[PDB]
């Protein structure tokens, strides 16, 4: 056993206690580490450099969630603390500075690296945070951590700076003619795998920051979400412009061409992994103006009845099947986010930020790994992009749709029900007729590609 | 088989709406939630002498998925509309919340209850006696919760279930 320093001259050489830091019963799996439920700052801090072992996943989920119970400047004095190892009040000395300082100095720098590469964003907000950091590693002398310190000091730099996908199918709308570009007209295919690259790279943008702490459903959301609130809103905009297609198609045969068209535009998406496309299309059809067409619903054959029905059955029970089989699918993929968001939020409230073990308040570590566990998730679907060639008008058609236009939520909701009443109005009504609005054949070029 | 009663919770968000079915759900002197697993969502009561099963949805952070609101809403038999007590906005929006109900249940009668929620300590903008006359126009119960003591918890999850067997 060696000898550290006194607790009044260095913090961290104070010994683990009960008052001080807690364990699960499990440890990590991969590594034999055992798995850290609660400690105060100082043992965090202590863990996250600790000098027996490297914990790339701790240091992760650490740099990922430490900002609900640290501050990021007070995160940079307690790792400048922790390197400044003061040599205790030979033999005993040679074997501290090996196995004790080598090790921790490495640890903070490493944990400096992950910080700079993974979670920049503390330094773009806090250009001290970054005047600080630089200062530190600028004062780091060693042989040993050169080759570290080096490496942190490109990477803050470089962060201060800033085979053959198918053929693009076309129906009724030529290329170029973005005048006629609708629901009908595109390829249905082509819309799907638009909507997929969309949707995809809206996806991938939203990144943990985002996410942490609940920030989305806060005040300030639209300054700390605003990829992940741009993602809800493409989805809330693509559901809302189905319905208006369906409910503002007043003749029957055509409303009947319009849901078919959905439905196979659905098949694509399921094809794709697109499951936030799936859920775009099953919300439409469950919708008030929507789910109660059902003189159009009974036109519609039935194998896009049954589509549709299993498409619906994902949501069924909690996500019961949509769960399973996004487990079962490998990228590229585009999850819906929705659950994410739950499982954070409820992580978060359901859990206290705090444990207290004889009078001692320890910060709740669990409930940290938890979310940091759901932003992974998220995170492993966002590496994998698609084979997919882009167009750029029809990507420009979907970025620019605005099926509200003006009105407000209520005003536009209220719309699209009269319509709904208007074209299938209650029993017992009977069923009027409507004259056709569509110039160009209704038929379905179908979901399989025209070209090997 | 014993009776299941599909529950849904409404109301606004950024407001603690969680902690009513949390606090439910987790055991008086539990305080560990894990929303990724069945447990966490459905619980065996017994209300009334009557043994039955609650299974409760509750989307909290899902309020910006507006369009997917009447398919969450249709899953229910019943409905908490929740409103932070320290919120005049979330109170505000509840004749929205019931509306919309409504309207995908095809029903002016609908099994309901309104919610008051005590968030936290901050002071209180609605009093009792505006959410009383607002159940009361409607034709509903009124329970106040606090999120920090499970105060009123049971209370309304059991009204709401009551609603829908005397519905
Ligand atoms: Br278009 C359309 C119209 C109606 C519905 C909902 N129905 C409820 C029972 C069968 C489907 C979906 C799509
Ligand atoms: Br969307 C929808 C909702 C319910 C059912 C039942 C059969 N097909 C459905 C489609």
């Amino acid at each position: 056993q060696m000898r550290l320093p006194s607790a009044d001259v260095y913090r961290f050489a104070e010994p683990d206690s009960e008052e001080n830091i807690i364990f699960e019963e499990n440890m990590q799996p991969k590594a034999g580490i055992p798995i850290i439920k609660a400690g105060t700052v100082i043992k965090l801090i202590e863990r996250l450099t600790y000098h027996m072992y490297a914990d790339p996943n701790f240091v992760r989920t650490f740099l990922t969630t430490y900002r609900s119970f640290c501050k990021p400047q007070e995160l940079l004095s307690l790792i400048i603390e922790r390197f400044e190892i003061p040599e205790p009040e030979s033999a005993e000395l040679k074997r501290f500075r090996k196995e004790y300082i080598q090790p921790v100095q490495l640890r903070v720098l490493n944990v400096c690296r992950h910080w700079v590469e993974h979670h920049f964003y503390d330094f773009e907000r806090d250009a001290y945070l970054l005047q600080r950091m630089e200062e530190f590693i600028g004062t780091v002398r060693g042989k040993a951590m050169k080759k570290w310190v080096e490496s942190i000091t490109k990477i803050i730099q470089r962060k201060k700076i800033a085979s053959s996908p198918p053929t693009v199918e076309w129906h009724i709308s030529r290329p170029g003619h973005i005048e006629t570009f609708d629901l009908l007209t595109l390829h249905p295919i082509e819309i799907a795998r638009q909507l997929t690259l969309l949707e995809s790279d809206l996806y991938r943008a939203v990144q943990p920051s985002e996410l942490v702490g609940s920030v989305w459903t806060k005040e300030d959301k639209e300054i700390n979400s605003p990829n992940l609130l741009k993602m809800i809103r493409h989805t809330t905009n693509l559901t809302l412009w189905f319905e208006k297609c369906i409910v503002e198609t007043e003749n029957l045969e055509e409303r009947v061409a319009v849901v078919s068209r959905i439905i196979e535009i659905l098949q694509v998406f399921q094809e794709l992994n697109n499951f936030n496309g799936v859920l775009e299309v099953v919300s439409a059809m469950n919708s008030s103006p929507v789910y109660r067409l059902d003189h159009t619903f009974e036109q519609i054959p039935s194998r896009q009845k049954k589509i549709l029905e299993e498409a619906h059955e994902l949501s069924e029970d909690h996500y019961k099947k949509y769960l399973a089989k996004l487990r079962s699918i490998n990228p590229p993929c585009v999850p819906f986010f929705g659950i994410y968001l739950t499982n954070i939020l409820k992580t978060e409230e359901g859990n206290p930020e705090v444990l207290k073990r004889h009078g001692k308040e320890l910060i709740n570590f669990s409930k940290r790994r938890k979310v940091a566990e759901i932003t992974g998730e998220i995170q492993q679907y966002q590496n994998q992009p698609y084979c997919l060639r882009v167009e750029s008008d029809i990507k420009r058609f979907f970025e620019n749709l605005n099926p509200m236009g003006n009105s407000m939520e209520k005003e536009f909701t209220d719309y699209l029900f009269n319509k709904s009443l208007e074209i299938e109005p209650r029993n017992p009504k009977p069923l009027p007729r409507f004259p056709k609005k569509y110039s160009y054949p209704l038929k379905s070029p179908g979901v399989r590609p025209s070209n090997p | 088989h014993m009776t299941e009663y599909k529950l849904v919770v409404v109301g606004a968000g950024g407001v603690g709406k969680s902690a009513l079915t949390i606090q439910l759900i987790q055991n008086h002197f539990v305080d560990e939630y894990d929303p990724t697993i069945e447990d966490s969502y459905r619980k065996q009561v017994v209300i009334d002498g009557e043994t039955c099963l609650l299974d409760i949805l509750d989307t909290a952070g899902q309020e910006e998925y507006s369009a997917m609101r009447d398919q969450y809403m249709r899953t229910g038999e019943g409905f908490l509309c929740v409103f932070a007590i320290n919120n005049t906005k979330s109170f505000e929006d509840i004749h929205q919340y019931r509306e919309q109900i409504k309207r995908v249940k095809d029903s002016d009668d609908v099994p309901m209850v309104l919610v008051g929620n005590k968030c936290d300590l901050a002071a209180r903008t609605v009093e009792s006696r505006q959410a009383q006359d607002l159940a009361r126009s409607y034709g509903i119960p009124y329970i106040e919760t606090s999120a920090k003591t499970r105060q009123g918890v049971e209370d309304a999850f059991y009204t709401l279930v009551r609603e829908i067997r005397q519905h």
